[PDB]
RNA sequence: GCUUGACUGCGAGCGUGACGGCGCGAGCAGGUGCGAAAGCAGGUCAUAGUGAUCCGGUGGUUCUGAAUGGAAGGGCCAUC
RNA sequence: UGAGCCUUGAUGGAAGUGUGGACGCCAGUCUGCAUGGCUUUAAUGUUUGAUGUUCUAACGUUGACCCGUAAUCCGGGUUGCGGACAGUGUCUGGUGGGUAGUUUGACUGGGGCGGUCU
RNA sequence: GUUUAUUAAAAACACAGCACUGUGCAAACACGAAAGUGGACGUAUACGGUGUGACGCCUGCCCGGUGCCGGAAGGUUAAUU
RNA sequence: UUUUGUAUAAUGGGUCAGCGACUUAUAUUCUGUAGCAAGGUUAACCGAAUAGGGGAGCCGAAGGGAAACCGAGUCUUAACUGGGCGUUAAGUUGCAGGGUAUAGACCCGAAACCCGGUGAUCUAGCCAUGGGCAGGUUGAAGGUUGGGUAACACUAACUGGAGGACCGAACCGACUAAUGUUGAAAAAUUAGCGGAUGACUUGUGGCUGGGGGUGAAAGGCCAAUCAAACCGGGAGAUAGCU
RNA sequence: AGGGUGACAGCCCCGUACACAAAAAUGCACAUGCUGUGAGCUCGAUGAGUAGGGCGGGACACGUGGUAUCCUGUCUGAAUA
RNA sequence: UAAGGUGAUAUGAACCGUUAUAACCGGCGAUUUCCGAAUGGGGAAACCCAGUGUGUUUCGACACACUAUCAUUAACUGAAUCCAUAGGUUAAUGAGGCGAACCGGGGGAACUGAAACAUCUAAGUACCCCGAGGAAAAGAAAUCAACCGAGAUUCCCCCAG
């Protein structure tokens, strides 16, 4: 007897899994009180691609906005003048919300949680290395410059 | 009456042929235990008078595909 | 002393049984033995020491073997 | 706890002292735990049997209650107790004049006893 | 008191009493393929079976054999694999 | 009739009349007889039905060997001998008869075995509901009173009314004798006899069914039947016997 | 053919051969209306607790035999042209 | 169809007919008490009792009619538990019982024979039970044959004691 799981159930739990149990335990338990469904082609061979309905599809064709990291290069030229002062600083702090909130300008808006910085960003001027990493998958490269008045 | 009810097996009648090939009418019947299945689409429990190897028919088949006779033939349950 | 005739296949002709069967048997064929040889030996001087059939076991056989080739099984011979 | 299957185990960052285990062809060693500059027996795993515990969820209930129902039956429901036991089917060892079918010789100075049977 | 109605009324059966033994109740047990029922709307001071047969004084020795009770370590052993 | 043997005092028959027992189907073999002849003959079926057609097939002319196989030979055997069984025997199909086989198998006859039903209007137990027991006797327990005791025990009168208690009708039963024995009667009559408030007796209805019931137990009773009822069936059981 | 008629009848009677006859009711054939069934064509599909198997029986002429085949009370259990 | 009739033992009596329904024969109907599947309930078969209706009504009586059970379906109702079922009522349909054999299925003896008797026989017979039709059953190969082929089932004759 297989019949697929349909919980927890201790030596068996895939919400979706096919174990051959004895079919006393089932048609007494795990049937019968929902906790499982016999594998009955219906229960497969019309159910088995509600399983491979994202690992396999809803993984690469999830192009909602996977694609963020493609999409954020065509730049013209991402700079935040943290404004300069006593013999040349930073008035402000350009640390995170600042380098993702970069894409304020023609009214677009990108994510922020994609910061890149190893570290407390410190106070300079130049060029920053963030790379405005969207997703935990794809990466970027987008830049900030620090200025004054 | 001792019946499968599921696959009608009945008690047949044979002979017991003891050593020395003695014939003695000894009959033998189906097992039966009567389960307590559970229909859940029709979301209740009928209790039929069924029989091991039966009962084996109701999970290669179906609770219901099995009910879908009986109830043909116009049976209990 | 030396040996294996307590051999194998057959058997003219008889005796004795209701029958099943039992007994005597010269001679023939093949191979033995003993003897110089003629010749004798097919168990014991003879007459008791025994169990039919069936069902099977074993060995042998190119007899048969259910479409065909095998095989199981069967037959035949020896034997339990 | 058997037995398997096989992965990690012994003979076929560095010295130097302790404390277990294996027997020692014994005085020898093997191998584990600080400081100091394939073949034997296991351990987890996993399977699969042998017991034996616990569980509930089949199954039992001739406990209690509810409804059919102003029924002691029966069925459904709830709860309690018991519980994979009991019990039943098939197979199987024992027991079994409780019951059944039968057998249990002939000769013979009647039969039997005694004796006999080729 | 009971008995062979129709050749036996008895020394026979029964009897109150005694003893053994089984039964914890869905009792043992009995009728019944089963359902069910009797036992009992009783529950060990109860119920069944067996033998002895008021009461008096009593009821010895033998457990080898058969039966029953307990053990069940070891030997032998079914189906099953 | 049966017997070695019967007038036999051994069986059977009072007599008469009618009935009463070797049959039938199929198969197999003989004998007679007819047909045809190394051939004979069809079966079902068709049918223009006792024809005619139909030769499926059966028997015979070839046998020997376990068989393969061979063939007037063939087995046996290593043996091409001997020995066994064969080889210049006419068969076949009807018709009638003798015998045999399967059948009830000449006819009549068991005690019994099995299957399905009918019976508790008799009787045996029990269940429910009703009825009955003239008369006469004994006189337990308990109680009252007197006595008595510390109180109890105990005691005595009276009261009281127990008992598978006593005598004896009905009622129940059945120990003895005679008579009856083709009876008045398929168990009674007559004279005695036992119980008679009890394990008593009786009416009505009910419940147990045959290997089963019921039984204070004799195998007793279960419809004049009982070591397994009655009725119908298997059934013409079987009968080495008369 | 046969039967009756005062004894045995072709020609006395009833029949007999033969030839005829149905308001209606019906068996069965056809034929048709109604209801229902649904024909045909292209491309598909092809009978799982089943076949087999172990245990116990039963049916096959076949008494488990070397015993094929069929059925199934019980435990199992496949391929899928 | 007809000159004769009112069945028989049964005459007689009162009658009916001879041209057309006098009798009688055949078809179709009407009525068809009570018992009996028996069906409103009960019951010692042919009898006792009831509910709901109903018309002529002396308008009460009268009598008559429907009311069994189960199955299918439909409608309406409707517990334990929202639901939903169970259950309940109604209606329309159909069954019920009987009957000679033959037929299919469930169950299944013994006497007997074996010169005894267990295997075996009798015999899947007798018998009991269920069901069906004019027939039943069976039936279009997971059949058989033998390297040629046959082509569902059924019955008869052979094969063959
Ligand atoms: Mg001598
Ligand atoms: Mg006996
Ligand atoms: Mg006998
Ligand atoms: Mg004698
Ligand atoms: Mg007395
Ligand atoms: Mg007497
Ligand atoms: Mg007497
Ligand atoms: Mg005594
Ligand atoms: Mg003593
Ligand atoms: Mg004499
Ligand atoms: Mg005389
Ligand atoms: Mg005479
Ligand atoms: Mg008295
Ligand atoms: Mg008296
Ligand atoms: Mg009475
Ligand atoms: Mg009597
Ligand atoms: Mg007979
Ligand atoms: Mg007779
Ligand atoms: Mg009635
Ligand atoms: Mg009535
Ligand atoms: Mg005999």
């Amino acid at each position: 007897m297989q019949v697929i799981l349909l919980d927890k159930v201790a030596n068996l739990g895939s919400l979706g899994d096919q174990v051959n149990v004895k079919a006393g335990y089932a048609r007494n338990f795990l049937v019968p009180q929902g906790k499982a469904v016999p594998a009955t082609k219906k229960n497969i061979e019309f159910f088995e691609a509600r399983r491979a309905e994202l690992e396999a599809k809803l993984a690469e064709v999830l192009a909602a906005a996977n694609a963020r990291a493609e999409k954020i290069n065509a730049l013209e030229t991402v700079t935040i003048a943290s404004k300069a002062g006593d013999e040349g600083k930073l008035f402000g702090s350009i640390g995170t919300r600042d380098i993702a909130d970069a894409v304020t300008a023609a009214g677009v808006e990108v994510a922020k949680s994609e910061v890149r910085l190893p570290n407390g960003v410190l106070r300079t001027t130049g060029e920053h290395e963030v790379s405005f990493q969207v997703h935990s998958e794809v990466f970027a490269k987008v830049i900030v410059n620090v200025v004054a008045e | 009456s001792r019946v499968c009810q599921v696959t009608g097996k009945r008690p047949v009648t044979g002979n017991n042929r003891s050593h020395a090939l003695n014939a003695t009418k000894r009959r033998f019947l189906p097992n039966l235990h009567s389960h307590r299945f559970w229909v859940e689409s029709e979301k209740r429990f009928v209790t039929l008078r069924v029989s091991a190897k039966g009962m084996r028919v109701i999970d290669k088949k179906g609770i219901d595909t099995v009910l879908a006779e009986l109830r043909a033939r116009g049976e209990k349950y």
